RNA sequence: UCUGGUUGAUCCUGCCAGUUCAUAUGCUUGUCUCAAAGAUUAAGCCAUGCAUGUCUAAGUAUAAGCAAUUUAUACAGUGAAACUGCGAAUGGCUCAUUAAAUCAGUUAUCGUUUAUUUGAUAGUUCCUUUACUACAUGGUAUAACUGUGGUAAUUCUAGAGCUAAUACAUGCUAAUCUCGACCCUUUGGAAGAGAUGUAUUUAUUAGAAAUGUCUUCGGACUCUUUGAUGAUUCAUAAUAACUUUUCGAAUCGCAUGGCCUUGUGCUGGCGAUGGUUCAUUCAAAUUUCUGCCCUAUCAACUUUCGAUGGUAGGAUAGUGGCCUACCAUGGUUUCAACGGGUAACGGGGAAUAAGGGUUCGAUUCCGGAGAGGGAGCCUGAGAAACGGCUACCACAUCCAAGGAAGGCAGCAGGCGCGCAAAUUACCCAAUCCUAAUUCAGGGAGGUAGUGACAAUAAAUAACGAUACAGGGCCCA
RNA sequence: UUUACUUUGAAAAAAUUAGAGUGUUCAAAGCAGGCGGCUCGAAUAUAUUAGCAUGGAAUAAUAGAAUAGGACGU
């Protein structure tokens, strides 16, 4: 091609999405936003083929330019936003919180969430590096920017930004013993805490996760992101708890 | 352009057709359940060997083999419910015994002769096309329609029908106005 | 007419490749900024992306450095007096990076004389050769930016072994 | 299919002048303006051969 | 692959006879669902029509537009035209070229560009002509429009007169932070000593026994002071200059709150569009390893005109013989180099088979390439674009003969024969994409029509009564 | 000791293939949620080679200061 593409075949789209192969030629093409695309959820594909709020694209885009749908606290009026892993979306005419988390399938789950929970999310530390003028920042998995950082947090480890404001309210390190949730390959959507980081330098590191139920599997870094401690989830989790 | 959709024959052309013994087998098929051409006879002589193909194959592998357990169940428990299998033979040894006849008498057209809805399979046949048989509430015009255990007890004429208690059909309100007449 | 694309040429075993597609403007080239001594005349490139480079076709300034002494000063080229890669950007006075150019020394001197109070003893003390050139009026410089790219003529003055090389080399 | 006979080669004269070039490097070894500017047989031969050979003979 | 013959009767070796897919074609063709549509190695040639435009409250309306009004006093509703902005680099089609090339899997960028999206991010107080616009600068300026015109002719345009901006081009407006003597002992005051953006180019620099004393029993007293990677001349910071040199809001909607020393004073809400750098996302270019059909009656090839490598420069977004200059004489090859053929785009896949294999894959998804043939470019974040431009080759249309205009391998529809095959249909309702934008546009796409492509189910009859006759069938 | 080889684990798009559930009236197909917590529901699998991580005692290569030496001069 001569530059960026623009549509999407139907059978080119992301498996999980559950589309209908019939239903037309093309699916949503996600635009470019906090998420990838292939690891990504667009707002028309959640209202209407997940909660079904909205009979086709025409009904979706009636609802996003009322201005009824939050992601993360602010208003979204793009049909094919990306909303992803650990994104808050609020409907306030419905009284509706949701939090985007994947089930054992590998799909992302409709989970509802309180109010309270509702107010923060998690996000992965990507990078950790100085800004100009000395100031150090974090970059996270949905691409937020935090500045002042605590100096204890690194890569790999998880933060709890505040979405009215932003801000890193807490952090866990990436250590042995720490609940982990997997967000790609063959074992997304699975739950466990970490029993070992195999270490490979210039190559994938890997991880060792066990579940509750004392099954172990091993999984690429890139896919592992820290929840909480054992026992303990900073987030809610959906049905199944990431079992099987 | 749209995805394909997919789509399979049901039946396949028998390895000698002109056997003696297999015109004289099919001779007797389509006359004692009343088909119309050697098509439907193949069509489930295929359904049969898949069945007993499968059958073959997991009964090769180790008992207590998952993939034997699961779709040896499986297949059992869709021979049972169709009546085609006994609830006494649940066993693939049985599956492999099965023939042809076993699924003929699970027709609609067979059930609609033996419940004494008619007089003969091409009765019962004539019967269905015109709209004259429910199972359940629901009208069926296909002869080939597979009974199941459930359903058997349920094979009725339809509401509509003349023979359910609706109106005469044409051919007897016109008789009779021209007598009346 | 420039390509930079490498599938013209053979391949490592000697055979001779087919042409896979027509040119693509993403491996293009275009003609050299031969900048030469004179006033200055520069004109910009619009590169890819919306960036911009800066062609100097002709210069005759630049900033040079004065690293023992951690200075610069802004002074007259002179000429090019030597060219490691090709003499005729010698003999035609073009200016590329890495060519031994003269410049002015006045600036320098005059800081120098401003700084030291000579024309302490101790740290005015320089090298021999830096100091007859200055006697002679021009310097020895290298110049350490590439003219035709960014539209500057930056250089540096030669020193010590650097120095000791180029005096061999003339 | 680099040089089989194409349908009009008439036509793309200018393709045929890029295969004469191909194979004059190709088998070399065996053998051993700007136009956006603004302003713009044998066997007889032989058999008498044959002859004369004869005749002067 | 089997079956029957060749003997008085067997065995072996031979002979004889019978034993889906692809192309072309013949006849027949009612009902339901469903679905496809290549082919002269002719990527041969194309009449006609259509297939790319786009406006919110929120860039620019004195249209001599329309319509309103409490009948208008800068404007204000709605809005053609034109400017400005964005898109037109996606999609759709085709398989010509192409044999370590494309492609598949697997890598790298510590080797580079990236519109847009998402998240962060920019008080520099002062510094003589203050002879001072910031209660806000210019034409260094125009379109549409008005009017006068040329040409046979085209989405051709000339002279003259006007007038805007988020076009173009200029240019401003008593801060904050360190210590802090002295008082005072805190909610402290502050004499004073100091400090002060980005972007560009270069040079240089950094980036590594207090185990005590007192105390109110708390706490205080002295010191610490970058981070990351397997790895960097990394991130970041500092000094001195440098620059035809940047940026650092002269923009727009809705609304009319708060302080008073009552001034059209000061202040102030929710938004739109912009803007520097970083990150992110959508991408792109390059890139590591392994893997292709036939040919050895192709054994040496590459290197003169770059072939392999070194140094330096030039060019590039950037690495690199990518190019140039000067140097070496290297690089590949019987483990098949190089050359030749290919009715060679690669793959996911399809067919067959018991298994090994063998054939097919233009063809719904992905990647590549092309737009009659070579070559070159403008614009733009992105194109070596072709429903963009310029030349040459080949074809070919109009002409008043002076000129002007061309690219269906996009959707329909034609020619290529004298012998043959889907509609020059309807619509953006669904799917999605584009725009300034919920609304406009879309032969993308969908709907229906049209040779039994490949498939699914399935009618053309069912049930009775009576009369007459004596033969009907099977083997051999 | 190292390699080959072999085991296990990631990876190898979707569609297609196999398989599970589901009275599209049947079928070819298409399809993922039901009841008022119910321990209900595609459970899924599949790919020669190359690269990556990993357990191996044979086999075939590959290695050893393996079981070595101790006499003279001014
Ligand atoms: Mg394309
Ligand atoms: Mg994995
Ligand atoms: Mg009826
Ligand atoms: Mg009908
Ligand atoms: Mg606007
Ligand atoms: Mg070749
Ligand atoms: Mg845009
Ligand atoms: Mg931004
Ligand atoms: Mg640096
Ligand atoms: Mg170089
Ligand atoms: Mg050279
Ligand atoms: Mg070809
Ligand atoms: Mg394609
Ligand atoms: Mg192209
Ligand atoms: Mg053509
Ligand atoms: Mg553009
Ligand atoms: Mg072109
Ligand atoms: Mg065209
Ligand atoms: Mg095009
Ligand atoms: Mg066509
Ligand atoms: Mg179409």
């Amino acid at each position: 091609a001569r530059g960026p593409k623009k549509h999407l075949k139907r059978l080119a789209a992301p498996h999980h999405w559950l589309l209908d192969k019939l239903s037309g030629c093309y699916a949503p093409r996600p635009s470019a936003g906090p998420h990838k695309l292939r690891e990504s959820l667009p707002l028309i594909v959640f209202l209407r083929n997940r909660l079904k709020y909205a009979l086709n694209g025409r009904e979706v885009k009636a609802i996003l330019m009322q201005r009824h749908v939050k992601v993360d606290g602010k208003v979204r009026t793009d049909t094919t936003y990306p909303a992803g892993f650990m994104d808050v979306i609020t409907l306030d005419a419905t009284n509706e919180n949701f939090r985007l988390v994947y089930d054992v399938k590998g799909r992302f789950a409709v989970h509802r969430i309180t109010d309270e929970e509702a107010s923060y999310k998690l996000g992965k530390v990507k990078k950790v590096q100085l800004g100009k003028k000395g100031v150090p920042y974090v970059v996270t998995h949905d691409g937020r920017t935090i500045r002042y950082p605590d100096p204890n947090i690194k890569v790999n480890d998880t933060v709890k930004i505040d979405l009215a404001s932003g801000k890193i309210t807490d952090f866990i390190k990436f250590d042995a013993g720490k609940l982990v949730y997997v967000t790609g390959g063959r074992n997304l959507g699975r739950i466990g805490t970490i029993v070992h980081k195999e270490r490979h330098d210039g190559g994938f590191d890997l991880v060792h996760i066990k579940d509750s139920l004392d099954n172990t599997f091993v999984t690429r870094l890139n896919n592992v992101f820290v929840i909480g401690e054992q026992g303990k989830p900073y987030i809610s989790l959906p049905k199944g708890k990431g079992i099987k | 352009p749209r995805a394909p959709r997919t789509y399979s024959k049901t039946y396949s052309t028998p390895k000698r057709p002109y056997e003696s013994s297999r015109l004289d087998a099919e001779l007797k098929l389509a006359g004692e359940f009343g088909l119309k051409n050697k098509k439907e006879i193949y069509r489930i002589s295929f359904q049969l060997s898949k069945i007993r193909r499968a059958a073959r194959d997991l009964l090769t592998r180790d008992e207590k083999d998952p993939k034997r357990l699961f779709e040896g169940n499986a297949l059992i428990r869709r021979l049972v419910r169709v009546g085609v299998l006994s609830e006494d033979k649940k066993k693939l040894d049985y599956v492999l015994a099965l023939k042809v006849e076993d699924f003929l008498e699970r027709r609609l057209q067979t059930q609609v002769y033996k419940l004494g809805l008619a007089k003969s399979v091409h009765h019962a046949r004539v019967l269905i096309t015109q709209r004259h048989i429910a199972v359940g509430k629901q009208i069926v015009n296909i002869p080939s329609f597979m009974v199941r255990l459930d359903s058997e007890k349920h094979i009725d004429f339809a509401p509509t029908s003349p023979f359910g208690g609706a109106r005469p059909g044409r051919v007897a309100r016109r008789n009779a106005a021209r007598k009346a007449e | 007419g420039i390509s930079r694309d490498s599938r013209h040429k053979r391949s490592a075993t000697g055979a001779k490749r087919a042409q896979f597609r027509k040119k693509r403007k993403f491996e293009l080239g275009r003609q050299p900024a031969n900048t030469k001594i004179g006033a200055k005349r520069i004109h910009s490139v619009r590169t890819r992306g919306g960036n911009k480079k800066y062609r100097a076709l002709r210069i005759e300034t630049g900033n040079f450095s004065w690293a023992s002494e951690g200075i610069s000063k802004k002074t007259r080229i002179a000429g090019v007096v030597y060219h490691p890669s090709n003499n005729e950007l010698v003999r035609t006075n073009t200016l590329t990076k890495a060519a031994i150019v003269q410049i002015d020394a006045t600036p320098f001197r005059q800081w120098f004389e401003a700084h030291y109070g000579q024309t302490r003893a101790a740290s005015a003390k320089i090298e021999s050769s830096v100091e007859s050139q200055f006697s002679a009026g021009r310097l020895y410089a290298c110049i350490s930016s590439r003219p035709g790219q960014s539209g500057r003529c930056d250089g540096y003055i030669l020193e010590g072994e650097e120095l000791a090389f180029y005096l061999r080399r003339l | 299919g680099t040089y089989r006979k194409r349908f009009n080669e008439k036509a793309r004269s200018g393709h045929m002048a890029k295969l004469k070039e191909l194979k004059r490097i190709r088998n070399k070894q065996f053998t051993r303006p700007n136009a956006n500017a603004e302003i713009l047989s044998r066997l007889k031969k032989k058999r008498l051969d044959k002859f004369i050979e004869h005749q002067l003979k």
